[PDB]
RNA sequence: GGAUUUUUGGAGCAGGGAGAUGGAAUAGGAGCUUGCUCCGUCCACUCCACGCAUCGACCUGGUAUUGCAGUACCUCCAGGAACGGUGC
């Protein structure tokens, strides 16, 4: 409970995703890197343990092929994400 | 014995290549990467099959892509 | 039977929230909100706030 | 916490699922569990090159989700 | 009856050998991994040491020195030294 | 928090298909509640009829989704 | 008397003697063919035993029929549009029925599904050459009378009446 | 908690059952040993491996983890799960 | 809650790991939801490699079929309880 | 109660080559519509290496059985591959 959730900020904070954490104490815009290969940028409004994230200004693209794949684009604001279609959420992006 | 504790905390800072689970390497020093496995470098660049390709530097990736971590 | 939704009360209200679902995914705009949503739904031939030299005429038209 | 709580602020909501089959689907699911169960309903899906099939009850699973779409009269703060 | 001989055990007896020895995959049997471990936990996430990866197909491998593979990921390994 | 029901079939044949399409052969040596039946005089056998004695396997049912019996125990 | 979706609904949709989804509602003579398609896609099957049904005609639009009982029936003649509203249609056991003449056998040839049939009882049995005019005009079919259609019935059947 | 599952596999468990696994090896055979866990026991097994060449074995251990649904008694539908 | 204990005992068309759809008189639900479905068929797509044939599905039905937990993609009704 | 059996996922993807072989009416670009040239999505025929084997069901004729029991599926020879997934 009490304890366990400063531990629990402590760990999103001063561990491996603290990427997020910087997306979420910053509100920063971060690729969440899919294992299904659908690119969606944006920012980081909730996030928690398992990679959960809910991404603001959300835009997936993919790399479809009608040939040379063409980038298929569409921007849904606010989305959610659960971490196990996740294999990534890096803070930055040169875009 | 050196246990997945002390060589991924003495590898979590040295440039690693870790392969995921479709063919992305990460060049890159890791921050940190406790009991949950979740990995997360510092400038660390993209690798296909090994070829560096990418610039994104301090991403975060979940365990559930990570097919092996090397400190080059 | 199928000619009533659900809020649209037979003839009380329509369906603007999915040809504004579509415009959203198209412009993708951090501010697209209530009033520009009706002022491009409601005007006739203004000069559009969306460029109909696009997809975005056949969007309207759907 | 986790954002598992933040999907459980949906009843009544108007949502849009991309799924783990390739789905693509509109809904106003009945209602969510803890693990994420999440049971559609009057929806309209397409999986991977699909049509826009209906179901008026339907029980959308968990990990085999991958996207949700909350609605846009939602207040984030207010739903986590 | 029979007394039980752990996989750890199989994995404990083969780092204190410190020996070299090359594993299997998932969804790809193509390729082996071979290498040594050098330590070990409660579990069974495989660490390696001056391991490579051989194609059966391709016929190469690719060297990675002290890596930690998979613990999932694991099948099994047949000890080549 | 069971260990699993191998117990007539210990120290006896199975030939098993693990992930990879893989086959294990094998005797039925050691496990785990972890269900990690650990194959010694196993062998491998690939997609092509190629098989190679691999000493002794300690096969995680990580993967193995089949095994076969060779007696009655 | 009046046939409803109350007789259909009510109808029995489980498990046939083939092990496939049919739906009977034996004892009404009902003869109004109307009110089925809610069966809801969720049937292959449709039986009408002990029916009166003026003949052959009134179905919904049902691709995926794989059973059909009109036996017991009035059935005089056959009607056109059977085939868009059964392409998965194979058995269509029109037996004890009163079909007379081989114009009742003008739409019977346009389906590319039919291997299944029994007409058994009428009066377009005895007649001669009409074994002949099926096996001219069912080209994929394999159960005729409870046994095989041959290829020498076939050649008989297309090489006469030219 | 305990599942009316697992009490359906401990009814399908002991005589003729038809396990249907994941890449297509499907057992149909007398799934003697089914453990909560789904790790079926089957013996004297007639599995597919969705190979069309479905062959007869005996005392297979094929994963429920694998398993993507398993043929039953046909005779239990009245099951006390559901009743 | 347990959503669908309302929608069970009718025939409903449970999805699968690989995108099959499955009429069930689906029983009962769990933890795990491993599906318990009577009167229970399947089918799936007879994928014609081509064009110029046509998609279909054949018919599989076996009976009752305890679906491991690690099935379901959905579960939607497609016939009402006989 | 996201780590080797089920619900925080190994999911995604792409169909082997070619001939002055061909169809896009309402749908592709440039040569600034028509005519004509080349160009980045399929199928029908034909050449390879009917993409390659297994088996299963079936169509063909011949062929063994007259028999009572609750079915994965029960003849044998021979052709063809109309259909399914398994190894490359």
């Amino acid at each position: 409970p009490e304890e366990l959730q400063k531990r629990e900020e402590e760990e999103f904070n001063t561990g491996p995703l603290s990427v997020l954490t910087q997306s979420v104490k910053n509100n920063t815009q971060v690729l969440i890197n899919c294992r299904n290969n659908k690119k969606l940028l944006g920012r980081v409004k909730a996030f928690d343990r398992h990679c959960n994230m809910v991404l603001e200004n959300v835009k997936e693209m993919w790399t479809e092929v009608p040939s040379k794949p063409v980038n298929k684009d569409r921007y849904i604001s606010k989305m959610f994400l659960r971490g196990d279609s996740v294999i990534v959420v890096l803070r930055n992006p040169l875009i | 014995p050196l246990n997945p504790k002390p060589f991924l905390n003495g590898l979590t800072g040295k440039p690693v290549m870790v392969k995921l689970k479709w063919g992305m390497e990460y060049k890159g020093y890791l921050v940190s990467v406790d009991g949950y496995m979740n990995m997360q470098l510092a400038n660390t660049e993209e690798y296909i099959d090994g070829a560096l390709s990418g610039h994104l530097g301090e991403v975060l990736i979940r365990c559930n892509n990570v097919l092996y971590i090397r400190g080059v | 039977l199928v000619e009533f939704t659900d809020e649209e009360g037979y003839g009380r209200y329509l369906d603007l929230h999915d040809c504004y679902l579509k415009y959203i995914n198209l412009k993708a705009s951090e501010k697209l909100d209530y009033i520009t949503y009706l002022s491009i739904f409601d005007q006739l031939f203004d000069i559009p706030k969306e460029r109909k030299n696009a997809e975005y005429k056949r969007y309207l038209e759907m | 916490m986790k954002l598992v709580r933040f999907l459980m602020k949906l009843s009544h909501e108007t949502v849009t699922i991309e799924l783990k089959n390739g789905t693509q689907v509109h809904g106003t699911i009945t209602g969510v569990d803890v693990s994420m169960n999440t049971h559609l309903k009057a929806v309209k899906m397409t999986l991977k090159n699909r049509e826009p099939v209906q179901l008026e009850t339907l029980s959308i699973r968990g990990n085999n989700i991958r996207y949700f779409i909350l609605p846009d009269s939602l207040p984030l703060d207010t739903l986590l | 009856q029979k007394v039980m001989v752990q996989p750890i055990n199989l994995i404990f007896r083969y780092l204190q050998n410190r020996s070299r020895i090359q594993v299997w995959l998932y969804e790809q049997v193509n390729m082996r991994i071979e290498g040594c471990i050098i330590g070990f936990d409660e579990y069974m996430n495989l660490v390696l040491d001056d391991a490579e990866e051989i194609h059966s197909k391709t016929k190469s491998r690719k060297q990675l020195g002290r890596i930690m593979l998979k613990g999932d990921n694991i099948t099994l390994l047949q000890s080549v030294s | 928090a069971h260990p699993p029901e191998l117990k007539k079939f210990m120290d006896k044949k199975l030939s098993l298909k693990l992930n990879g399409g893989r086959h294990v052969q094998g005797i039925l040596r050691g496990f785990d509640p972890f269900m990690n039946l650990v194959i010694d005089e196993c062998v491998e056998m690939a997609t092509s009829g190629q098989q190679n004695n691999i000493g002794m396997v300690v096969i995680r049912g990580n993967s193995i989704i089949m095994l076969e019996a060779l007696e009655r125990v | 008397v009046k046939l409803t979706a109350e007789l259909i609904e009510q109808a029995a949709q489980y498990t046939n003697a083939v092990r496939d989804r049919e739906l009977d509602l034996r004892g009404y003579k009902i003869p109004v063919i109307e009110n089925l398609g809610a069966t809801l896609d969720q049937f292959d099957a449709i039986d009408f035993s002990d029916n009166e049904i003026r003949k052959l005609d009134g179905f919904p639009l049902l691709r995926r029929l794989k059973t059909l009982l009109v036996n017991n029936n009035r059935i005089c003649r056959i009607g056109e549009g059977l085939d868009q509203a059964l392409p998965c249609l194979t058995e269509l056991i029109l037996t004890n029925n009163s079909l007379v003449e081989l114009g009742d056998l003008d739409p019977l040839a346009s389906l590319k599904s039919l291997t299944y049939l029994s007409i058994l009882r009428n009066p377009v049995t005895n007649k001669k050459h009409y074994r002949l005019y099926v096996i001219y005009k069912v080209p994929q079919v394999r159960v005729l009378d409870f046994q095989k259609v041959k290829l020498k019935e076939r050649q008989e059947a297309e090489k006469m009446f030219k | 908690s305990i599942g009316v599952p697992i009490k359906v596999l401990h009814e399908a468990e002991g005589h003729i059952v038809t396990c249907e696994t994941n890449t297509g090896e499907v057992y149909r055979g007398k799934l003697i040993e089914a453990e909560d866990n789904m790790n079926c026991q089957m013996s004297n097994i007639t599995v597919t491996y969705r190979d069309g060449r479905v062959a007869q074995l005996e005392q297979v251990y094929i994963r429920g983890s694998k398993i993507r649904f398993l043929i039953l008694p046909d005779m239990l539908k009245n099951a006390p799960m559901l009743k | 809650s347990s959503k669908m204990l309302q929608h069970i005992d009718y025939r409903m068309r449970c999805i699968l790991q690989d995108g099959r759809i499955f009429i069930g008189t689906f029983k009962a639900f769990d933890k795990h939801m491993n599906l318990i479905l009577c009167d229970c068929d399947e089918f799936r797509k007879i994928k014609p490699k081509n064009s110029k044939q046509a998609e279909r599905e054949e018919k599989r039905v076996l009976g009752l079929v305890l679906l491991r937990g690690e099935n379901l993609v959905s579960m939607t009704v497609e016939g009402p309880p006989p």
